[PDB]
C-alpha cells in the first residue's frame, strides 16, 4: 500500500549542454595521395548507412542565434586554416622597393611590371627579377611626387606568408557528430523563423554534407529549402541584424578568366622559392561572371512577394552598399585557388511595389547579367588573426560552374512615414554562413538514469 | 530504433522499451577533438556503470530498493503518474531532491550488505 | 558525510562507510595535465575494480572468500582488532603480505569455480 | 606462470590458468603517442568487458549459455579436443563463424531476461 | 611621456621609452618606522627562543 524507490536505468531525458564533435568525411576522398583540402584526411570514416529516428510527441524549443556548433565551427575552421600555412614558404625577403612601370607591349591595364632585387645563394651577391603583380597588391610609397616606387601591400601589417604550392581550396563536405552519450536535436519544420518551438523533431547521430565555402553577401553551394522562400533574422526591427533569405530555386552562376603564361618560379634563399605571375600569352580581357536573368528576376520576386509579409503596407528597393573598402563591398569567393571580388551592382537594382510581372518568354533566355571584376592575390580574410595568404597563380584558364542558394541583406535607416525602404547586400563576419547552414541542429546530452516510486519491494 | 524511442511517451509506455534505447552507449588540429569525445566517452560510461553499481543494481533493468518513499518529494498519486505524465517534466520536478535519494539508496544497500554479512556469519 | 569521514575512528564504525567514501572516485600548459589526470584517475579505478572482478566480488562492498587465514601473518585476535585498531596501522601490518593474499584468494576462486562447473556438468 | 603458460598446454589443463592472461591487460615528441595507445588499451578492456556482460556473463570467467551449439560448426568429439587440442588451432577453425555465434548468444540473454521480467511482473 | 612606437619589421614594433614631461624625481619606496621597528622587534623576541 505504500511506495518504494526504484531505479530505471535507459530513462529517456535530455539536458542542454556543449561538447566538443568529432569530423566524419565520405571514404572517397582519401584516394589522393597527395595532401590537400586543407587536412580533411584525418577524420574517421563516416558509416554509409545515414540513421534518423523521428520523436513520437514532443517539441522542442530551438535557438539558433545562441548556438555551440556556430562557435566550435568558426574556431574549428579558424585553427585549421592557420594550420595549413605552418611548413610553407615565408615572404620576408619580398619587402623591397619595387620598380615598376608599364610594359612596352601593349597597355595591360590593372596588372604592373614591378622588377626587384633578390638575394642569391651568396649572401653577397644579389640579382634582379621581374615579375607581374596585381594592382590592388600594390601601394605607392611616396615622399614625392614619384610614379616608380612603390612597394608589396602586406609589409606593412603583418604576416607575409605564402600558401604550399599542393593543397587544394575545394569545400569538401563534412559532418560534425557527438560522442557517446549525446545526441542532435534536428528540427524538420518547413516554417521554422529560426528561433521558437518545433513539433516535428528527430533524433539524429550527425548532420548531413556540410560544405564550407568562402563567401560574402550572396551564398554558393549549399542545401536548399524545403517548400519555399524561407527569412531569418534576429530581431526583425533594428538596422544593425543581417537577416538572411534562404532561397528554393537555384539560379546558374558561372565565372571566368583570361589565359596566364605560367608560374615563374623565383628563388629568394635556400630551397624556399615562389611563384609570380611571368608573362601573359594571348590578349588581355576582364574576368567576369554571368547570371541568368529570367531567373535572377523571378527569384527577387519571390523573395519581394513573401519579405512583403512582414512589412505588408510597403514596397521595398534595392541598391548597393553604403560605401567602405574593397573586401567588404564586394561578393568575394574563391575558385581552382584564385579569389575573386566582384561588385553587386547590376544584382540589386531594382524594386517590388507590390504587383507581380510575369515573363512569358521562352524565346528571350539570351539576355544575362555580367559582373566586371579584378582579382586579388594577397589575402587579409577573417577580419583578423588570419596570417594573411599570398595566393599563388593558375596557368590555365579557370572555370567556376556553380550554384547560388542564399542572399545576406541589411536593412538601412529608414526615415519617418517610409514606404519605399531598401535592403542592401551584408558582408560581416564569417559566422553568418554557418549559422545559415547550422539552423536545425541542437547538441543535447542525454541522461539514462532515473528514479520513481513503485510498489515493488526488494526481498529481505 | 536506436537513441529515444519513446522519449515522449507515456511513463508506463516506455518501460517496455527499455531494452532498446540503452544500448549505443558505447557503439593535428581534428586528432585532439576525436581524443577529448574519446575520453569524455570512456567517463560518462564509466561513471554510469559505477553509479548504477554501488547500491545493488548492476547489469539489471527495473531494480527494486527497499529504501521508504518520502511524501515530501512528489506528493501525488502513482496512478496518474504512470499513465498521464511523460519522462522530462517529471526529471523537472524531481531534480531537486536526487542527492538525497542517491545516499538514501546507498544507506539502504550497505545496511543490506551487513545484514548479509552477519545472516552468513550467524551459521 | 564526505572525504574519509571515518579516516581513525573504530574498525567496526568504518565498515559502515563504504558507499560515502567510494563514490568520488571519478567525480596548451594547464590543458596536458587536466587530461593526464583524468586518464590515471580512470586507469585506478579500473585496476581496482578488474582486481575486485577477478576473485568473484564484482558489484559488491562486502565480499566473503573460502579461503582459510593463516596465524602467521597476523597473531592477533579479532575483537580488539574490530573494536580497537583503525584501518591504517592494520593496512601499515598486513602490507608485508598482500600479494600471499591475493594469490591465495586467486587460487581459490578458480578452484570454487572449477568444482561447481564440475557440480553443475555432473547434472 | 606470467605471459602466456598454456599457449600450447593441453586443452584440460589450459582451463586451470585464465586468471594470470587476464590479471595482465592495463599494467611534445611521445606525449600523445603513449595517451593513445593508453586510451586504446583501455578502450579495449572495456568493450571486452561490455561484451562479456552483454550476454550475462559479467565478473564471472567460464559462464555458461544456454544456447545450442548446431553441428555444421565444429562436428568433432569432446573428448580428444579437451584432451588432444590446444587453443591456436581452435581459434584458426572456429573464428570465421563469431559473429553468428555472438549473435545467437545475444538473443538468448534477451529471451532469458524477458521471461525474467515477465516472472517478475506476474508474481 | 608614452610608449615611443619603433617599426623594425613588417608587423614587429616595439616600445620604448620616449620623453618626460616635467622635472626629475627618484622612484622610491615607503614604509612606516614604528610597525617596522615593533615588527622586527617581535621576531626577535620569538627568534630568542631558539637561541637562549
Ligand atoms: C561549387 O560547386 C562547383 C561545382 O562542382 C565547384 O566547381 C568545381 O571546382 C573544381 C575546383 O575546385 C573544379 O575542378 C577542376 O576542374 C578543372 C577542369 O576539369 C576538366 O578537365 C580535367 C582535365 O584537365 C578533367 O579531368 C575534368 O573531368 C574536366 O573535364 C581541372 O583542370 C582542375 O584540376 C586542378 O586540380 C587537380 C587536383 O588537385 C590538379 O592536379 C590540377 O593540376 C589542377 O590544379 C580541377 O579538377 C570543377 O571542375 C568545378 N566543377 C565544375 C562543374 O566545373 C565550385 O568549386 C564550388 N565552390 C564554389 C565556391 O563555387
Ligand atoms: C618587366 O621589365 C623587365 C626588365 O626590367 C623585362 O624583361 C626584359 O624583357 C625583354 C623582352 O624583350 C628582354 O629582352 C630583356 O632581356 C628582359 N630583361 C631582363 C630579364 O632583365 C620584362 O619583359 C618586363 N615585363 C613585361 C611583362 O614586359
Ligand atoms: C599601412 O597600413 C595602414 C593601415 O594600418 C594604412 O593606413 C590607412 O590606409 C588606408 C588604405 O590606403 C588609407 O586610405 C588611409 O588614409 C590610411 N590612414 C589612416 C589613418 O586610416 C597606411 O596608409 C599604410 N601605409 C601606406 C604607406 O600606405
Ligand atoms: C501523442 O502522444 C501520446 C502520448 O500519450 C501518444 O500515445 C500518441 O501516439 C501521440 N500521437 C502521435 C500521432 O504519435
Ligand atoms: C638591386 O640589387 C642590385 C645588386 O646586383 C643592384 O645593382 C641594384 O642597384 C639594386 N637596385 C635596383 C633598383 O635594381
Ligand atoms: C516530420 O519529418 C519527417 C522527415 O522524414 C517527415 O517524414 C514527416 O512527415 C514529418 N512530420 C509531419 C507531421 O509532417
Ligand atoms: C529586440 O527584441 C526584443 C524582444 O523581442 C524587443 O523588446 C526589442 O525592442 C527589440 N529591439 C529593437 C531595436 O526593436
Ligand atoms: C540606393 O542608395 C543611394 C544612396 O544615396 C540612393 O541615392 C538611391 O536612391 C538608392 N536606390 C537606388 C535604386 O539606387
Ligand atoms: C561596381 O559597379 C559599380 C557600377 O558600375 C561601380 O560604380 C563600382 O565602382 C564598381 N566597383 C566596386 C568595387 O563597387
Ligand atoms: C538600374 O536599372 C536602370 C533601368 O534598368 C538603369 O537605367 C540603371 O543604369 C541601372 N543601374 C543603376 C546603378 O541605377
Ligand atoms: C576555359 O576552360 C574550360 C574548361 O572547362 C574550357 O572548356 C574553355 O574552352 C576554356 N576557355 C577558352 C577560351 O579556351
Ligand atoms: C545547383 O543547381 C544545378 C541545377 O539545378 C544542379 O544541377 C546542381 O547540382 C546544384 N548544385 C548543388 C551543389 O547541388
Amino acid at each position: 500500500e505504500n511506495l518504494w524507490v526504484t531505479v530505471y536505468y535507459g530513462v529517456p531525458v535530455w539536458k542542454e549542454a556543449k561538447t566538443t564533435l568529432f569530423c566524419a568525411s565520405d571514404a572517397r576522398a582519401y584516394e589522393k595521395e597527395v595532401h590537400n583540402v586543407w587536412a580533411t584526411h584525418a577524420c574517421v570514416p563516416t558509416d554509409p548507412s545515414p540513421q534518423e529516428l523521428v520523436l513520437g510527441n514532443v517539441t522542442e524549443n530551438f535557438n539558433m542565434w545562441k548556438n555551440d556548433m556556430v562557435d566550435q565551427m568558426h574556431e574549428d575552421i579558424i585553427s585549421l586554416w592557420d594550420q595549413s600555412l605552418k611548413p610553407c614558404v615565408k615572404l620576408t625577403p619580398l619587402c623591397v622597393t619595387l620598380i615598376c612601370s608599364d610594359a612596352g607591349s601593349g597597355g595591360v591595364e590593372e596588372m604592373k611590371n614591378c622588377s626587384f632585387n633578390t638575394t642569391t645563394e651568396i649572401r653577397d651577391k644579389e640579382k634582379k627579377e621581374y615579375a607581374l603583380f596585381y594592382k590592388p597588391d600594390i601601394v605607392p610609397l611616396s615622399e614625392t611626387n614619384n610614379t616608380s616606387e612603390y612597394r608589396l601591400i602586406n609589409c606593412n601589417t603583418s604576416a607575409c606568408t605564402q600558401a604550399c604550392p599542393k593543397v587544394t581550396f575545394e569545400p569538401i563536405p563534412i559532418h560534425y557528430c557527438a560522442p557517446a552519450g549525446y545526441a542532435i536535436l534536428k528540427c524538420n519544420d518547413e516554417t521554422f523563423n529560426g528561433t521558437g518551438p518545433c513539433s516535428n523533431v528527430s533524433t539524429v547521430q550527425c548532420t548531413h554534407g556540410i560544405r564550407p565555402v568562402v563567401s560574402t553577401q550572396l551564398l554558393l553551394n549549399g542545401s536548399l529549402a524545403e517548400k519555399e522562400i524561407v527569412i531569418r533574422s534576429e530581431n526583425l526591427t533594428n538596422n544593425a541584424k543581417i537577416i538572411i533569405v534562404h532561397l528554393h530555386t537555384p539560379v546558374e552562376i558561372v565565372c571566368t578568366r583570361p589565359n596566364n603564361n605560367t608560374r615563374k618560379s623565383v628563388r629568394i634563399g635556400p630551397g624556399q622559392t615562389f611563384y609570380a605571375t611571368g608573362d601573359i600569352i594571348g590578349d588581355i580581357k576582364q574576368a567576369h561572371c554571368n547570371i541568368s536573368e529570367e531567373k535572377w528576376n523571378d527569384t527577387l520576386q519571390k523573395v519581394g512577394i513573401e519579405l512583403q509579409k512582414h512589412f505588408p503596407n510597403k514596397t521595398i528597393k534595392y541598391n548597393q552598399s553604403a560605401g567602405g573598402d574593397m573586401e567588404i563591398t564586394t561578393h568575394s569567393f574563391n575558385c581552382g585557388g584564385e579569389f575573386f571580388y566582384c561588385n553587386t551592382s547590376n544584382l540589386f537594382n531594382g524594386t517590388y511595389n507590390g504587383t507581380y510581372i510575369s515573363t512569358n518568354s521562352s524565346a528571350n533566355s539570351t539576355s544575362t547579367i555580367t559582373l566586371q571584376c579584378r582579382i586579388k592575390q594577397i589575402i587579409n580574410m577573417w577580419q583578423g588573426v588570419g596570417r594573411c595568404m599570398y595566393a599563388p597563380p593558375i596557368a590555365g584558364n579557370i572555370t567556376c560552374r556553380s550554384n547560388i542558394t542564399g542572399l545576406l541583406l541589411t536593412r538601412d535607416g529608414g526615415t519617418n512615414s517610409n514606404e519605399t525602404e531598401t535592403f542592401r547586400p551584408a558582408g560581416g563576419d564569417m559566422r553568418d554562413n554557418w549559422r545559415s547552414e547550422l539552423y536545425k541542429y541542437k547538441v543535447v546530452k542525454i541522461e539514462p538514469l532515473g528514479v520513481a516510486p513503485t510498489r515493488c519491494k526488494r526481498r529481505v | 530504433l536506436g537513441f529515444l524511442g519513446a522519449a515522449g511517451s507515456t511513463m508506463g509506455a516506455a518501460s517496455m522499451t527499455l531494452t532498446v534505447q540503452a544500448r549505443n552507449l558505447l557503439s593535428t588540429v581534428w586528432g585532439i577533438k576525436q581524443l577529448q569525445a574519446r575520453v569524455l566517452a570512456v567517463e560518462r560510461y564509466l561513471r554510469d556503470q559505477q553509479l548504477l553499481g554501488i547500491w545493488g543494481c548492476s547489469g539489471k533493468l527495473i531494480c527494486c530498493t527497499n529504501v521508504p518513499w518520502n511524501s515530501s518529494w512528489s506528493n501525488r498519486n502513482l496512478s496518474e503518474i504512470w499513465d498521464n505524465m511523460t519522462w522530462l517534466q517529471w526529471d523537472k520536478e524531481i531534480s531537486n531532491y536526487t542527492q538525497i535519494i542517491y545516499g538514501l539508496l546507498e544507506e539502504s544497500q550497505n545496511q543490506q550488505e551487513k545484514n548479509e554479512q552477519d545472516l552468513l556469519a550467524l551459521d
